[PDB]
């Protein structure tokens, strides 16, 4: 669904975008801090990825409050960053590419 | 490049130059001359760089 | 836009007492057959076949524009000469010269009025090239014909057969405001103002262009910064 | 030069280098070229400075309030969130949307 | 064209219709002098202005020290080798790069394009 | 010249049906998107001196949520319509129970008839459109974002949410093509949804003034 939304937002092919904090660089930083060694099977449970991404998306609030108008505004005001965050902190991508513990 | 400009001028004098569509006879003559000279400068610059 | 001046060669007025007298040797007039004063005009085939006109269209335009005050006798496309003659059926003869200047200045033979020169080229940048989505979810850059103009008449152009009414922009903000509305102006203004900055290759954060375009439009009308 | 001379030498082309020096005709033509840029430097400023001041006087009072909304001096709302997202422009980075292409 | 002055008082004749005979006549505004027309033509306007510059070219221009001269193009009248060549000045010229040749030799005065 | 006029008439009807659907009135899917052939066959392919006279195309539509408030559209035969030619529509308007209608003029309307439209506004809220203006659905253009007409309860909730008065919202004048296309009076907030290259989507509100 996020893929469909991005294609309608960006008719232009280029994916180059401007976003708040560099997720790939943070992943690389985590790998080098904890000595990941992406040669052994990973320890991270794939469901922890999903249940942590959802919790984090709750944490990042731009529009405060709980009424439907405020929630709709909060969903709209962070939509692009959430799409990027979910599309990079996958379960397949995390288990096969980044091998984070 | 200088010889190329001379023969372009010769073609223009003998009415042998066909205007570019959307452009006039003077405009296309100017465009062709500028094209040749710019190409010469770029080629000479590349040779000097190498 | 195509006035008769573009496709005409020259004009000449004569005083020809009988329409059947044919002071000029023209057998087309002899087979085609009240004022003795008449006007003659010769066109050239180059500009006429370039724009793909017909003498019948020209006669219809003249008859419609000047409301049956005058008649046209036009040579067939068969002869090498593009001739047509004009009379007046019932302030004597100078009126004929006046209307000749009027019809030359202002007869709109083809096209629409505010647009002088129209170009044609295949684009190279992907943002002017048409972009689609294939069955495999690709973004192949298609290459299609686009036309850049030199005037602006956005409404008479959009309301035409086979023109794509969804992407046709004009670089004039005022015309967009009068046709598409305030929000379309806010988007078009951002696009134009981004083009003039990024043409140099420099980059300016979108937050400032958006803020400027908002302050100039948040009152429902174009608030020029003066 | 001969009348109606459209050749490269007769219209400003300089076929010498700054190491080999310029012929007198090329020297004068080069002066004609440099004069244009020198003039534009002085002319441009009088327009850029006027545009600068004119732009600032129209927006000088627009700020970000404590609702995180953007209002001018008369509390009219310009943007519901600064920049459509509520983020400062000096903490963002260029990124790539992996899922788009 | 044939623009013709009044014989008696030296003024422009104006075109006029003799309605009884429907005949074009040139009549003075000031005396009753009248003449029969010989061109039925009154107003002629070349809008394209396809003007032949060879009418306006003067042979005396061959005495110009600043003009280029060549021998590759000989005169078709006298066969003289030397001929001076130059371009048009007017914007109305139908060909932009049209070259006009004037015979260099005295009293040939042949001019061509 | 009949094919061009027939094509021109078909496009005007198509844009009109789209406008009625967007404005909330009930229109069948068959009429919403009919090809030129159905129009050509239905009304007879003869705009001048023929069966599809500009009288004979009136769309009477009814609102979705009850079939009582109904809108006419009228295509006068005269190029420049006048008071005598709009009082006929006024007589038809009072003859029925309908309260609003549209007039698609061929040429510009005389100022006297414009005043007549204005001065009867509270009773009959009827407006005009130009034939040339209606040959393209300007809402389909890529520049125009999505426009939604807010309801009075929704506007009250919005103002209470952001705690801002009526006049502090950005405003849109009632004469611009989009507002006119929707037919909305002053003091009526309009939602605008547009894609944002910074955040994803953005919702703004424009108060008609
Ligand atoms: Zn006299
Ligand atoms: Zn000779």
């Amino acid at each position: 669904e996020d893929r469909e939304v991005l294609r309608v937002i960006f008719p232009t092919g280029d994916s180059k975008v401007v976003l708040p904090c560099n997720l790939l660089r943070m992943i690389w930083n985590a790998q080098k801090i904890f000595h990941i060694n992406p040669r052994l099977p990973s320890d991270l449970h794939p469901i922890k990825v999903v249940e942590g991404v959802k919790e984090l998306s709750k944490k990042l609030v731009i529009v405060n409050g709980d009424d439907p108008l405020s929630r709709q505004a909060q969903e709209n005001a962070t939509l692009l960053f959430n799409i990027h965050l979910r599309s990079t902190l996958c379960s397949r991508r995390m288990a096969e590419e980044f091998r984070l513990s | 490049a200088k010889q190329d400009v001379i023969e372009v001028i010769e073609k223009a004098h003998n009415n042998e130059l066909e205007p570019t569509p959307g452009n006039t006879l003077r405009q296309t003559f100017e465009n062709q001359v500028n094209r040749i000279l710019n190409d010469a400068r770029d080629k000479t610059g590349s040779s000097a760089q190498k | 836009h195509t006035t008769l001046r573009k496709v005409t060669a020259n004009t000449a007025i004569y005083y020809d007492p009988n329409p059947q007298s044919t002071v000029v040797a023209e057998d087309q007039e002899w087979v085609n057959v009240i004022s003795p004063w008449l006007l003659r005009v010769e066109l050239d085939r180059k500009h006429m076949t370039d724009r793909k006109l017909t003498m019948e269209q020209i006669a219809e335009k003249i008859n419609a524009g000047f409301g049956d005050d005058l008649n046209c006798i036009f040579n067939d496309d068969n002869a090498e000469k593009l001739v047509l003659r004009i009379r007046i059926m019932n302030d004597d003869d100078v009126f004929l010269r006046c209307i000749e200047s009027n019809m030359l200045t202002d007869m709109t033979l083809q096209g629409i009025e505010q647009i002088s020169k129209v170009y044609m080229h295949l684009p190279q940048t992907d943002n002017k090239k048409k972009i689609i989505i294939t069955e495999d979810g690709e973004f192949k850059a298609l290459q299609e014909w686009i036309l850049e103009t030199d005037g602006v008449s956005l409404m008479r152009v959009l309301s035409e057969k086979d023109v794509d009414p969804v992407r046709t922009t004009s670089n004039d903000i005022v015309e967009i405001f009068t046709v598409l509305g305030i929000e379309a102006v806010r988007k078009a203004l951002e696009r134009e103002l981004y083009h003039v900055i990024s043409f140099d290759g420099s980059y300016v954060n979108y937050r400032h262009l958006a803020l400027l375009c908002d302050t100039m439009t948040c009152r429902g009308h174009l608030m020029a910064i003066t | 030069f001969i009348k109606d001379d459209y050749g490269p030498e007769s219209r400003g082309f300089v076929e010498n280098s700054y190491l080999a020096g310029l012929t007198p005709t090329e020297f004068f033509f080069h002066a004609m070229g440099g004069r244009e840029g020198l003039i534009d430097t002085a002319v441009k400023t009088a327009e850029t400075g006027y545009i600068q001041r004119r732009l600032i006087k129209s927006m000088e009072s627009v700020m970000v309030k404590y609702d995180a909304t953007v209002r001018n001096s008369i509390n009219q709302v310009v943007q519901l969130r600064y920049g459509e997202d509520g983020l400062a422009g000096e903490s963002v980075e260029f990124q790539n949307l992996a899922t788009l292409k | 064209v044939g623009i013709r002055f009044c014989q008696e008082c030296n003024n422009m004749l104006y075109p006029k219709e003799d309605k009884e005979n429907r005949i074009l006549l040139y009549a003075c505004r000031n005396c009753d002098y009248q003449q029969e027309a010989d061109n039925s033509c009154i107003y002629v306007n070349k809008i394209t202005h396809e003007v032949d510059e060879l009418t306006q070219i003067i042979a005396d221009v061959s005495q110009d020290p600043t003009l280029p001269r060549t021998e590759d193009h000989p005169c078709q009248k006298c066969g003289h080798k030397e001929a001076v060549f130059f371009q048009s000045h007017s914007a109305r010229a139908e060909d932009a790069m049209r070259l006009y040749y004037v015979c260099t030799a005295p009293h040939c005065g042949h001019r061509w394009t | 010249d009949d094919e061009e006029e027939t094509y021109r008439l078909w496009k005007i009807r198509k844009t009109i049906m789209q406008l009625c659907h967007d404005r909330g009135y009930l229109v069948t899917q068959d009429e919403l998107d009919q090809t030129l052939e159905e129009f050509k066959a239905q009304s007879g392919d003869k705009p001048s001196e023929g069966r599809p006279r500009r009288t004979d195309l009136t769309v009477l539509v009814a609102h979705n949520d009850d079939p009582t408030d109904q809108m006419f559209v009228f295509f006068p035969e005269e190029p420049k319509v006048g008071i005598k030619t709009i009082k006929v529509y006024c007589q038809r308007m009072q003859e029925e129970n309908i309260t609003r209608a549209l007039i698609v003029v061929q040429q510009g309307m005389t100022p006297s008839a414009k005043q007549s439209l204005v001065d009867m506004a509270p009773k009959y809220i009827l407006e005009q459109f130009l034939q040339q203006e209606l040959l393209i659905n300007i809402t389909e253009h890529e520049l125009v974002p999505e426009h939604v007409v807010m309801t009075k309860e929704e506007v009250t909730e919005l103002l209470a949410r952001y705690k801002l008065r009526e006049n502090q919202l950005p405003r849109i004048q009632a004469g611009d093509p989009v507002a006119r296309y929707f037919g909305i009076k002053r003091g009526q907030v309009v939602k605008i949804i547009r894609p944002s290259e910074t955040a994803g989507r953005y919702i703004t509100y424009r108060l008609v003034q």
